[PDB]
């Protein structure tokens, strides 16, 4: 559910991005670090209608700390904008079906790489790369039901 | 000679045996659409079936790698 | 990563998107499948003698005790599989923005 959020933070429009640098600098007016604490978190948070307790506040900066400095940059701050900005496990399931074609209950490469072609779009040895290393997470070149479930978290 | 047996074969008798050849022309319609109806429910739950080895199959190769 | 997750995420939507048609043409070849299992199991009807017209009617009659029960044993086989599969799937599963930026700017 991760790599989901740094697609549409790429996909930002430079217009974007600069009204989020914007209120970002608004955001940390008078922070030593020139980063979202717990003061500027608190504050905005509480005087947009709402009253989030010291502790509840940090979760938020962690859950998009990726630098563990307790305080979320600008670049953390987008991540953090666009996870409040998917596809339901039983309709997951209907698809495994036609991914795992020899029907064995498991997706192995050969299977993943017939699907990627029939995409009609243009695959390379490191798509198909970063691909089965992304949705096998113990490395035994196959997807079982439970990762395909993780791998397509999110997906249109 | 079965008493089960004798009295299943009346079924047909009692239903069929007794009226009319114009009647007779619009009751054996309805009883071949109700054949090719159940003949209909039971494509569908072989089909059913089927999947269903497929389905329970995953679950057990879930729930032995899962341990 | 060799690649961005931008296309990442744009593959990925792609392979479900044609494993949906793959589903809907696999409907198809089924629905292909029944009409032409209909047509063997279920011939359609067409005329009589009122006399030996009736034998027929008395073998529809038959065939419909049969049919419902061969309908009955493959229906308890998918009800007892119903049974395992909630059985076999309870055994497993125990293994703002938008607010803020309009009060901000
Ligand atoms: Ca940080
Ligand atoms: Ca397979
Ligand atoms: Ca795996």
């Amino acid at each position: 559910m991760d790599d989901i959020y740094k697609a549409a933070v790429e996909q930002l429009t430079e217009e974007q991005k600069n009204e989020f640098k914007a209120a970002f600098d608004i955001f940390v007016l008078g922070a030593e670090d020139g980063s979202i604490s717990t003061k500027e978190l608190g504050k905005v948070m509480r005087m947009l209608g709402q009253n989030p307790t010291p502790e509840e506040l940090q979760e938020m900066i962690d859950e998009v700390d990726e630098d563990g400095s307790g305080t979320v940059d600008f670049d953390e701050f987008l991540v953090m904008m666009v996870r409040s900005m998917g596809k339901s496990e039983e309709e997951l399931s209907d698809l495994f079906r036609m991914f795992d074609k020899n029907a064995d209950g498991y997706i192995d490469l050969e299977e993943l790489k017939i699907m990627l072609q029939a995409t009609g779009e243009t695959i390379t040895e490191d798509d198909i790369e970063e691909l089965m290393k992304d949705g096998d997470k113990n490395n035994d070149g196959r997807i079982d039901y439970d990762e395909f479930l993780e791998f397509m978290k999110g997906v249109e | 000679r079965e008493k089960k047996k004798i009295l299943a074969e009346r079924r047909k008798v009692l239903a069929i045996d007794h009226l009319n050849e114009d009647q007779l022309r619009e009751k054996a319609k309805e009883l071949w659409q109700s054949i090719y109806n159940l003949e209909a429910e039971k494509f569908d739950l072989q089909e059913k079936f089927k999947q269903q080895k497929y389905e329970i199959n995953v679950l057990r190769n879930r729930i032995n790698d899962n341990q | 990563s060799k690649i961005s997750a931008s296309r990442k995420l744009q593959l990925k939507t792609l392979l479900l998107q044609i494993a949906k048609q793959e589903l809907e043409r696999e409907a198809e070849e089924r629905r292909g499948e029944k009409g032409r299992a209909l047509s063997t199991r279920a011939q359609p009807l067409e005329l009589l003698g009122f006399a030996e017209l009736q034998d027929l009617a008395r073998q529809l009659h038959a065939r419909v005790d049969k049919v419902d029960e061969e309908r009955y044993d493959i229906e308890a086989k998918v009800t007892k599989n119903i049974t395992e599969i909630a059985d076999l799937t309870q055994k497993i599963f125990d293994l703002s923005a938008d607010a803020m930026m309009q009060a901000l700017l």
